[PDB]
């Protein structure tokens, strides 16, 4: 019971940071997108210059 | 307590990174203004002059 | 023992999710930096231009 | 490892108190930059009329 209990905790736990990576790597992965747009929007008005 | 205390260092680094931001913009909006401090001030000479 | 090994393979689970987080987070937050930073920039950029 | 998270928000706490000085002493040369920019803009366009 107490192994089983600590046992369940692990899955809490893995499943307590599995929504944490999700939305920590969904957060992540639209930072990149803003910036690649926002590097290559860059790109374009320092060439201009 | 390393979760959260990793919460409060990605919320503290929104501070850095709304400081540079604003740094970003303030520090090239010397760029902006030194380019044309100059250009137009040697072309006034010029034009004006 | 399946509860040892479960609870200790949970364990490792754990530790991999959590290094996944230290890793992501620091990525996320060098990449949060980097897209507000290129974001303010390409607003200052356009003023530039 | 739970002090090294909680340092690294510390650490970037004394990081983002520097970057505070960079963006105050940016912001100030940012204010003046705009008076100096818009009085070259100014100053060129009197200059062809």
């Amino acid at each position: 019971q107490h192994l089983q209990a600590e046992k369940k905790k692990m899955q809490q736990n893995i499943q307590e940071l599995e929504e944490q990576l999700e939305e920590e790597e969904s957060a992540r992965q639209k930072l990149q997108l803003e910036k690649v747009t926002t590097e290559a929007k860059l790109k374009k008005l320092e060439e201009e210059q | 307590q390393a979760k959260e205390n990793e919460k409060k260092l990605k919320s503290m680094e929104a501070e850095m990174i709304q400081l540079q931001e604003e740094l970003a913009a303030a520090e090239r909006a010397k760029r902006q203004a030194q380019q044309e401090r100059d250009e137009l001030a040697d072309e006034i000479a010029n034009s004006s002059g």
